[PDB]
């Protein structure tokens, strides 16, 4: 943060000399000096360029045309505007935010204006930084106390051995000085709540619409288990989620309740949808607490809002028909359902208290927004004993946190507040719709095959598109409206294979070849399997990662196209099974996979497994005891019918959980055993495309086994 | 109701009791610097700051609590102001908004009522005046007095119908129920001289 | 009586000793508390690990070198210099000045280390931190049991003067010095008097001056000076 600019030229001299003398000035005390062009090269200097701080313009040549384009972007932006005799304000400038600082064309003196300025920047810096960040700058420079934890106390330890300084010089003197305990006075400690940690947890809550949010220092799996251990005693019943993360099945297995799991719904390309609204109703609750035995009136309920490939809810209705008084938004991938108003009413946190209820929200941080690993936050909207929820806060978390992991947690709640924050947002957004229309244009103007993705068919509008009844590109039957929406910034690419009605095509190529295709260039696909790819554009994905997505899918064309081999192409498959993958291309492999496809039918046997629930005998809670003893033994695949599975059985694809731990495999869930019989056999032809499943063990012949319990 | 309510003087005692109690706390209310009403807080981190009264020195449902110097809500005068047990845990807890009557008759109106730094209760007027709360401790001469001679009144009732009881024509169904209504009257009576 | 070749001392371990004590386990007539000296060394940047009674501690691992060593020393011939010499609070302890300085305005270093010993020897601290550490406390039900009973809202606070016979929730650990005392789940009854007195001491000497308030994880501090505990409802 040390750049000024100064924008235009008088021609005159009297006032370009002081210019010049402010020039020999300013580089004395760091600070570079740009020199724009009219008034639309200073507008790129903002945008583009964050580290700025000082604008130097005539106050008698746009009076106008600058303070209101700046203002829309950066309010408490410093405005060094030189005034002069006849200089006056504007009637439209009463409601704008600024920082005019008037100044003289005095020779001789920008000695003295050069302080005002490094003064005037340290003004800046003490305003937009919280008071949790200003008191770990400030404890740097000045607190430097003996005898305190820990034993490195800012790297004074690694400087005594030779591999220490290797560790030491990486990352930097402030960094290794960051790090202190509870031990400091003018910082408090995070257990207690007091102090600059108590209006750190105010600050969050206001700018992202809350009561109360708290920091949790342990990534978002450990703030998921806190919300269980309140709302659900020893021997209640929850509402929890059938689309659950590998975090909630400890929950589970943790506390003794009785959980009921929903029906989704689904279709065949993989992508789950929702929670119907019949499900939400009175006479659903009650009905599956009478037919399972030992189940009394849920207190809580757990809702995925959103989902792993990103699909908002309608909070509006589940917040008066689901009669929960503890109903769970699982927030862990939309933070930023506030900064917009495309997303009014589509999260718990948008609107106001409900009336005997309370929505609770694990809001990842360290996911789609920008601070260290291991944080997370705990949105409390209403009246309840907090109290209580307090106490499974500190058997989780150490004494002594990180606090450079809090400093950066509460920064992500500064750098979008204001409109300079939500300027992230809203760009974010449009460059989505801006790549999902050059796709469609991609794909009618190319001559062949090209990539699809799963949007309707008028993308014009910007704002949440909604799942209709009359739709075909969701492909969901019977599916109701004003329900389900739609998030712009997850691009799901719909790679061709499949047709509209469900059924399965001739021509079409996986999405595990282009998978790994990405992969060389250095692009991570987040989800793939079927005929699926999905991906993350949030903030962090600027204008340059995000078109060079677009060229990477084209090469891949290019390289089908022309018939290429795989050892020039996938170098990373071809160092796996060099003497399997020799005389092999590129439409052989893809050809035979997809022949695979159609033959083991895997749109039927997903669609039919997914759906139907397995019986489930006991509770997750005594399914975890007999391990605790070692009552723990496996059986064969074909084998496991009428056992009871100790594990979580997740397959790739999809991405969703198929038994949970503590359920019974009988003749009603037939189809949910052959969904697990036909990847064994699919992913054993060819190398690379193995099976993977969380819980099926490979063994030496090919045959995977389960873990159930001894009878 | 009749024969357990204005037979032997069973409700008769009540409302004359209520004066000896009116002039009591009367004085009470005279000396309330003595013993103020320090509030606790309860254990656990809230967002607000919550409250909790006392614990085993006060366990009736509709206690009544003293002020010093006192004011004019719902334009009249108050000497004590009651407030039910089930309610206070309830509001100093969860926060929201209290209902209490004034001078143990009418509807629990509502007062503005916070807290104090000093860890008391603020009763708060139409002229933002301020105004300690305090509880009655645990008897003057002139109480005392007037007392007896309505205790003394309670065991003449009694000597009645502990020598006509034996009538054959009264059905012996109805006196298990007189003798538990002049118990009910000689045990609240007994408690305001503790 | 203490078992042979069972108990090994720490070299790096240094435990600094006041005096104030003498070697049979009584006190003296001239003694300075170990709570005077800690906030002298904090004047300076040195934050003392353990201080109560009579007794120090510091931390001397593989991160302290030979500066910090030597430094302390020189801190610790300072205190001497500036007691013999009989100097003002206000010219020595600028920190616990900026707290009260009403109070401590014409209090003098050896007016204060001379009133705070004296309050050990009325009060009779040796005597009743060591009995009231041996007899423990009555265990009714397991400590899990007692988080049960919180998590439905049966938890209420009584004074500590009023708690015989009750079973409490939270773990009192007072300071000095810094083990646990009562277990969340046990209750003091006639076999654990000398317990309840090692609280009610503390109330006491912890009230008077400025600066040297009593210090127990479980213990809140009120307006009337009388702490009350968080005990389990009958
Ligand atoms: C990714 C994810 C997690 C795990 O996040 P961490 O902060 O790394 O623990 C938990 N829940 C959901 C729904 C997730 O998507």
């Amino acid at each position: 943060m040390n750049v000024i600019a100064i924008l235009n030229h008088m021609g005159v001299y009297f006032k370009e000399e002081p210019i010049r003398e402010l020039h020999r000035a300013l580089e004395r005390l760091n600070f570079q000096i740009v020199y724009p062009n009219d008034r639309d090269d200073l507008l790129k200097l903002i945008e583009n360029n964050a580290r700025l701080c000082g604008v130097i313009f005539d106050w008698d040549k746009y009076n106008l045309e600058l303070c209101e384009e700046i203002s829309k972007m950066n309010e408490n932006l410093p405005l060094y505007a030189f005034a002069n005799t006849y200089s006056t304000l504007d009637v439209s400038l009463n409601d704008l935010r600024l920082q005019i600082s008037f100044f003289e064309y005095a020779l001789g003196a920008a000695e003295d204006i050069a302080n005002k300025i490094k003064q005037t920047t340290d003004e800046y810096i003490n305003t937009i930084l919280p008071p949790l960040t200003k008191a770990l700058f400030k404890y740097v420079r000045e607190g430097k106390y003996t005898f305190c934890t820990p034993g490195h106390m800012g790297g004074t330890a690694f400087q005594k051995s030779p591999v220490g300084s290797l560790f030491y010089d990486f990352f930097g003197p402030n960094t290794m000085k960051s790090d202190i305990s509870i031990s400091v006075s003018e910082l408090g400690s995070l257990l207690d709540h007091s102090g600059p940690h108590k209006e750190a947890e105010q600050y969050i809550a206001r700018v992202f619409n809350a009561d109360r949010s708290y920091m949790v220092t342990n990534g978002t799996s450990t703030a998921n288990k806190i919300v269980g251990m309140y709302s659900a005693p020893a021997g209640s019943t929850i509402l929890i989620d059938r689309n659950c993360h590998k975090s909630l099945t400890h929950l589970m297995m943790m506390s003794d309740v009785t959980p009921i799991y929903f029906r989704p719904t689904r279709n065949a390309y993989g992508i789950l949808g929702g929670i119907p609204q019949s499900e939400f109703q009175h006479a659903t609750i009650a009905k599956r607490v009478k037919e399972t035995p030992n189940a009394t009136w849920p207190v809580h309920a757990v809702i995925t809002n959103s989902t792993y490939d990103g699909l908002l809810y309608n909070t509006d209705f589940i917040k008066k028909t689901l009669d929960v008084k503890s109903i769970h938004f699982d927030s862990a991938w939309v933070p930023y359902t506030n900064f917009s108003p495309i997303y009014e009413g589509k999260c718990g946190m948008s609107g106001g208290r409900v009336e005997g209820k309370v929505i609770y929200e694990t809001q990842s941080t360290h996911k789609l927004l920008a601070a260290f690993s291991q944080a997370s936050m705990i949105h409390v909207k209403g009246d309840v004993n907090e109290e209580t929820f307090n106490e499974a806060y500190m058997m989780h978390t150490t004494t002594s946190p990180h606090y450079g992991i809090v400093a950066s947690t509460e920064t992500a709640a500064a750098m979008m507040k204001g409109n300079a924050g939500k300027r992230l947002i809203n760009g974010s957004i449009e460059r989505a719709i801006k790549f999902r229309k050059e796709i469609k244009r991609l794909r009618t103007e190319s001559d062949g095959w090209f990539f699809d993705v799963w949007q309707p068919d008028h993308i014009d509008t910007t704002e949440c598109w909604p799942l209709r009844s009359d739709s075909t590109w969701h492909g969901f039957k019977n599916i109701d409206n004003e329900h389900m929406y739609l998030d712009p910034i997850k691009v799901t690419l719909l790679t061709p294979g499949m047709e509209k009605d469900g059924t399965m095509s001739d021509f079409g190529i996986p999405a595990s070849i282009v998978a790994k295709y990405l992969d060389e260039h250095g692009i991570v696909v987040e989800k793939t399997g079927p005929y699926n790819l999905l991906f993350l554009f949030s903030i962090g994905i600027d204008k340059t990662k995000a078109l060079s997505l677009l060229r990477a899918l084209t090469d891949f064309k290019r390289a089908f196209d022309l018939n290429l081999r795989v050892k020039n192409m996938l170098p990373s498959l071809y160092r796996e099974d060099p003497e399997f993958y020799e005389n092999m291309r590129i439409q052989e492999l893809a050809q035979n996979i997809h022949k695979l496809i159609v033959h083991h039918n895997l749109p039927d046997l997903m669609y039919r497994a997914f759906e139907v629930l397995p019986t489930m005998v006991m509770t997750p809670y005594a399914a975890f005891q007999k391990e605790l003893h070692g009552m723990t033994e496996e059986v064969y695949l074909d084998e496991m019918v009428g056992r009871i599975n100790a594990n979580m059985i997740l397959p790739y694809p999809p991405g969703v959980p198929l038994v949970m731990p503590g359920e019974m495999i009988t003749e009603e869930s037939r189809p949910v055993l052959e969904f697990l019989q036909m990847l064994c056999e699919i992913g054993a032809h060819y190398p690379g495309f193995e099976t993977d499943i969380h819980g099926a063990y490979r063994q030496a012949d090919g045959r995977y086994t389960v873990k159930v319990l001894k009878e | 109701v009749l024969m357990t309510g204005h037979a032997w003087q069973q409700q008769g005692m009540l409302t004359r009791l209520g004066a000896i109690v009116q002039r009591h706390l009367q004085l009470q209310q005279q000396q309330s610097d003595k013993t103020a009403l320090t509030v606790i807080r309860l254990g656990g981190i809230f967002s607000r700051r919550q409250q909790y009264q006392l614990p085993v020195n006060v366990t009736a449902s509709t206690l009544t609590l003293l002020l010093q110097k006192p004011l004019k809500l719902h334009d009249m005068e108050v000497v004590h102001i009651s407030f039910e047990r089930s309610a206070l845990e309830q509001w100093l807890s969860k926060g929201g908004e209290i209902r209490g009557k004034l001078n143990g008759i009418g509807f629990a109106q509502k007062l503005n009522l916070e807290v104090d730094s000093a860890q008391h209760l603020v009763v708060r007027d139409v002229s933002l005046q301020g105004s300690t709360l305090a509880l009655p401790g645990s008897l003057p001469g002139e109480i005392k007095q007037q007392l007896e001679e309505l205790e003394s009144d309670w065991r003449k009732q009694h000597a009645l119908f502990s020598e006509q009881q034996k009538c054959l024509f009264i059905p012996g169904d109805w006196l298990g129920r007189i003798e538990a209504s002049l118990q009910d009257v000689g045990a609240q009576i007994r408690q305001a001289q503790q």
